[PDB]
């Protein structure tokens, strides 16, 4: 987290095809379910992976960068770790901080 | 596909005997799922 | 080289 | 909500240089601090807005979709409104549900 620097997405509508990339059929068929007519996805024969050209109409999102202006909190002291107080690794991920 | 009775119970050297009298050595639907997420999420674009 | 599927 | 068509959103590199769009000062120098070297922005002389050129390397969110396997819920019953009950517009616009 950078309160100088938040990260959002804008919704945009592509105003032209964009260049088709390459994904799992599994992930194609995903992107084709969300857009319908609006992507086309096709099997490429050799590798057995899929094409997708997201066409003109469909909806993006784009990252995008926010300033906000409270740049101060009260802080556990810096190197805080649960691992010095004793804490197993696997409670560590397992839980919320 | 298929899976012993008590698949928990048996040890993972174990289970991997039953798995390979029946296994083609293909990778299947969920290996090949997780593969597809670390190339698509952890690989520089274009790098398929 | 010579292949061998994943066991 | 549709658990039959549940929207997600997957990261994806730029491979390609985007053709550019037109945005607000405000929302293109936005897209300029999150991308930097990776979007160019340039006021557009005559309308005072800007250009945006989104270029290879920057990274994108395109939508896609999932279904799910929960399809039947609980649900009070359809037609059921805090008006009927008589509870304003403004609490019904302020509140959670
Ligand atoms: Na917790
Ligand atoms: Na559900
Ligand atoms: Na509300
Ligand atoms: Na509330």
């Amino acid at each position: 987290y950078n309160p100088e620097k938040k990260e959002m997405i804008q919704e945009v509508i592509v105003e032209e095809d964009l260049e088709p990339f390459e994904a799992s059929k599994e992930t194609a068929e995903q992107f084709k379910h969300q857009h319908g007519d609006k992507v086309d996805i096709f099997e490429i024969p050799e590798t057995g992976e899929y094409s997708v050209k997201l066409l003109k109409g469909a909806t993006l999102y784009i990252p995008k960068a926010l300033r906000f202006d409270r740049l101060v909190a009260g802080q556990i002291p810096t190197g805080w770790n649960a691992k010095t107080y004793g804490i197993s690794d696997d409670i560590i991920s397992q839980v919320d901080p | 596909g298929t899976t012993p009775e008590k698949p928990e119970e048996t040890p993972l050297e174990e289970l991997a005997e039953t798995f390979q009298d029946t296994f083609s050595g293909a990778l299947g639907k969920q290996s090949s799922s997780l593969l597809s997420r670390l190339i698509s999420s952890k690989m520089p674009g274009g790098f398929t | 080289i010579a292949d061998e599927p994943v066991k």
